[PDB]
């Protein structure tokens, strides 16, 4: 068994944030949406088991789990923060997941809405045959 | 340019 294989997959992390025309009752000034997807509408569900968005502790039920696409959370709030995101893999071994500290930042009223894109590359060296075929469908 | 932040 001489052959070996390295598989790369591209992920897109990003978010939009816009000032609400009318703030909410709680004083939330912004609507925002954060996401994890594949580039060019590719289908990362082939190898992604779930995506967990860990919202700031001020949010109710802050651990937001997306078992199915789209991997995204839509919320309202008043301030930006660091949002840890875990991508779990359809994997039986290491790595079972990868983590990113996503900067969910907001722009003040009077500036254009936020439309932010963060590309990440993932490398799997010699994945299992099953995982390899899942990765390569994406 | 950013809003305030929480931590």
């Amino acid at each position: 068994m001489a052959s070996s294989c390295a598989v790369q997959v591209k992920l897109e992390l990003g978010h939009r944030a816009q000032v609400r025309k009318k703030p909410t009752v709680e004083g939330f000034t912004h609507d925002w949406m954060v996401f994890v997807r594949g580039p060019e509408h590719s289908n990362i569900q082939h190898f992604v088991e779930k995506v967990v968005f860990h919202l700031h502790e001020s949010f109710p039920r802050p651990k937001r789990v997306c078992k199915d696409p789209p991997y995204k959370v839509e919320e309202s709030g008043y301030a930006g923060f660091i949002l840890p995101i875990e991508v779990y893999f359809k994997n039986k071994e290491e790595p079972r997941k990868v983590r990113f500290d996503y900067d969910l930042f907001l722009h003040l009223e009077g500036h254009p809405p936020v439309n932010h894109l963060r590309c990440e590359k993932l490398t799997f060296n010699n994945p299992t045959e099953d995982f390899r075929r899942k990765l390569l469908k994406a | 340019k950013q809003t305030a932040r929480k931590s």
